[PDB]
């Protein structure tokens, strides 16, 4: 029964040097609970959850306060970025962070994660000791050096074993209705025929949370990747993930192709075929 | 909630 | 430093005609995070259409979710139209009840 | 073991054109429960048509309100499109201000 | 100034002899404050009342529970009821429950119910002395028998004076403003011509709480009966009823007529007359 | 609170 | 740092002798957090802020009986003065009260309100002594001698001395993430022309909370109010405010004129010009 | 909290 | 006494062609309070028009905010009526995106 919370940081830079558009949202597990926009004039965080809206406002000031920060540290950087690789005044670009912590069953800190992104590429990323870093080639390398100069990953590390865990424990306790719960899939398999010897067998699986899911073809008992196509897991708005897998069988042999799903809310892995 | 240490690269 | 986004178009529960439902356009797997998403209604832009807030994958792809409530009938068809600035032309993905 | 819907269409508050009220259909007295209430603009079936919860009295008939705000004016007719295994189509009630 | 609590399960059976559809809902004083719809994908019980949310997670936990094994059980019984009465593998059944239990002024136990239906007909129910059943033919008497021999009476009757009672008195302290309020009705008369030789009187009253009202006509002084119609009491989706009565009275004697209102929630029983 | 004392018929 | 509270109340009376449309508002500073209408069924005070959800039942129970008790008692004052002036009964006619208390930084007593006005003239008001009313000609000089005769400013200053600075201080403390803060404007100027040898100059700002913001023009050092034209500060619908200022300059002069703008958010006084 | 002592006028 | 109303038609944010926004049209500083406001698209009434709650200055004039989503384009045309006890004919403000 592990978990793991996890924050989003996007700053986007305007045409004109303007001032870059920062959306930022909180994740736990897989459940939105916090955001932060620029353009909804809001300027402070919202909340997205039940649970979470019962925090007092020092809570919400001193995370206002720190993602207001990042954002402004972002859109230096965006501008900085851009007279180091000598980028078009006229042009877009955008700096993404991922940071979160993983808890295990005892609450106790598991993983930590801090990374950075430039225009969908890898900047400079903490890794798995939380001692060092690794970063990309030329502005990745100054970061690197001066973060290192400076001990940041220090600081990184206190944070996501320390304020992370112990926020994402309070978080599990006041949402354990919805955030500590296991919607089993409903699943079920459609036939779509393709020519006079072959055909698809799509094995549904609708209305899951978490959206970890697993969905595995087997011809006989033997496992079966070839000819076989899963989907993205997708929502579908009410807490709920969505996805299916596909396999081209041949035509009268679809009873020998057999559709696993396994779900963190199944008993045991199911077992679906045609009828 | 958030990180509180802000690092700024560059 | 440019990805193609995914269309997947669908509805939130199994499709009934005559009775409420919702029409889900998930846009995944692009960038930069400019994304233009409108549902069509019978080809025509529906008013309110909300989304999510903007968030991304471990790969740094973002990912959105376009969500109006609507009832499914016989006549009308659904589809729902994206452009990035890695499409040359918008692309048009029609919502199918099998789907 | 099976009984015809009993209909009531009406406001929620005294009707006055031009300004916001609830257009409810109350579906009672029937059984079993499945029923199929659309609420009617001009002919034309309301999109934003919420339910109560399903529950039923003590002679076991169950009962339903359908409900959806809406802003009465003078040529706008709405009514209640009402549909059970009872009835052989479905039963068409008006709603009237009085 | 008694009060009572009542529960309603409904267990519909699908023509596919798939999962049938379990609607429950919970009424505190003509107040619903709970729900429950399989089919909704939280499958957790709902709050529907401002006061019931303070509830913590252990209350939603454990109604949740219970009301999922009700559920279940309500769905086995329903298939062998299908084999019972060999109805027809295409069809949809219902299986229906009603409990709750009354209070006094002093909070103190009243009366106690447990009754359950099949297809609209009563199947068994719990008799005042709660400690007898009452049951209909053919499968009821199974039950009967099962459950006599089971002392299932005794248990039954340990929640509806003991649990049913408890709760009963924390929600009528937690909900006060709303379980234990008297809204009176605002009534009004209105006239609609038939012909030129009739008329009719309608007597109004919207907006009142408890939903307990009485609307009498009488011509003179004397109860006037016939050629009257009363519609079945209606919610307004507020919290509050709505009730009318009409009368046809020749043209001219209108004022003659008059509307007699007695409501709980009225210092004294009003008297509504005019054109 | 809801009937903790699930009873099977038949 | 100081804040107060205001209660609007509006009585207008209808033709025909009806029942008045009764709305009444509360605003802690420029932000409004309760209501009560007559046309829209109330029935109970609503809120209109997230911080004032938190009032437990019985607040909001006080809260409308105290409403009601002043609907009521405007109501009947309808008739009376409509009767007293000889106004025609198929007339509308409007009472109004304001009344309220303003807090210092230190959060004491400042300043108490209370006046009324009958069809858009004043009526009669509680002066800043709080033990003396101003009234006007006829009716308001019997409401002033009966209420001078019954010791009335007492009970008055007693409220806006004790409950209304109290319950503000309540308010500023559980809705200090929203009543205390200070939203600074986002300003911006255009540019219009009129014709080949004159122009116009807007100057904008946009949400900004509190609605008190100065925007003035300067030709060079000099203030320049010849050729100017300012709008009311108007709301936006999401609890800010929105404003602008124009002036009419002549044409290769637009970088002579200077826009000014101060606002309780700002640190310093803005200084705008065109580019 | 409102105005607790309601004035009557006229 | 009785005061003409002032209309302020404008949006909630600088207005952009596709994107989804609110249109509000101001009146203030009028007497009685029996208003009618009616927003206009192209000349057509709006359905879910809201309005805020009814509220006065010192000066005991009113003020209210008659509000709705829309999405602004570049041929569509919104307008704000409002007809007033003091105004024989109903005054139409269309919106101006520079007001």
């Amino acid at each position: 029964g592990s978990h793991s919370m996890r924050y989003f940081y996007t700053s986007v830079s305007r045409p004109g040097r303007g001032e870059p558009r920062f959306i930022a949202v909180g994740y736990v597990d897989d459940t939105q609970f916090v955001r932060f926009d620029s353009d909804a004039a809001s300027q402070r965080m919202e909340p997205r959850a039940p649970w979470i809206e019962q925090e007092g406002p020092e809570y919400w000031d001193q995370e206002t306060r720190n993602v207001k920060a990042q954002s402004q540290t972002d859109r230096v950087d965006l501008g900085t970025l851009r007279g180091y690789y000598n980028q078009s005044e006229d042009g877009s670009h955008t700096i993404q962070i991922m940071y979160g912590c993983d808890v295990g069953p005892d609450g106790r800190f598991l993983r930590g994660y801090r990374q950075d992104a430039y225009d969908g590429k890898d900047y400079i990323a903490l890794n798995e000791d939380l001692r060092s870093w690794t970063a990309a080639d030329m502005a990745a390398q100054i970061t690197k050096r001066k973060w290192e100069a400076a001990h940041a990953a220090e600081q990184q590390r206190a944070y996501l074993e320390g304020r992370c865990v112990e926020w994402l424990r309070r978080y599990l306790e006041n949402g354990k209705e919805t955030l500590q719960r296991t919607d089993p899939p409903k699943t079920h398999m459609t036939h779509h025929p393709i020519s006079d010897h072959e055909a698809t067998l799509r094995c549904w699986a609708l209305g899951f949370y978490p959206a970890e899911i697993t969905l595995t073809w087997q011809r006989d008992g033997e496992d079966q990747t070839q000819d076989t196509e899963l989907v993205e897991t997708r929502p579908a708005g009410d807490g709920t993930f969505q996805k299916w897998a596909a396999v081209v069988v041949p035509s009268g042999e679809e009873q020998r192709y057999t559709c696993h799903v396994q779900h963190e809310g199944l008993p045991k892995p199911l077992t679906l075929r045609w009828e | 909630s958030v990180l509180n240490d802000i690092l700024s690269r560059l | 430093i440019q990805r193609t986004p995914k269309i997947q178009v669908y509805s939130r529960h199994p499709a009934e005609n005559g009775k409420s439902n919702f029409l889900n356009c998930y846009v995944s797997g692009f960038h930069p995070s400019d994304i233009e998403v409108d549902l069509l209604k019978n080809g025509e832009r529906i008013e309110k259409v909300e989304h999510s807030d903007l968030s991304f994958s471990k790969d740094w792809s973002f990912y959105l979710l376009y969500y109006t409530e609507f009832t499914p009938t016989e006549k009308d068809e659904y589809a729902c139209r994206v452009n990035h600035v890695t499409l040359s032309q918008p692309k048009i993905v029609k919502w199918d009840r099998d789907m």
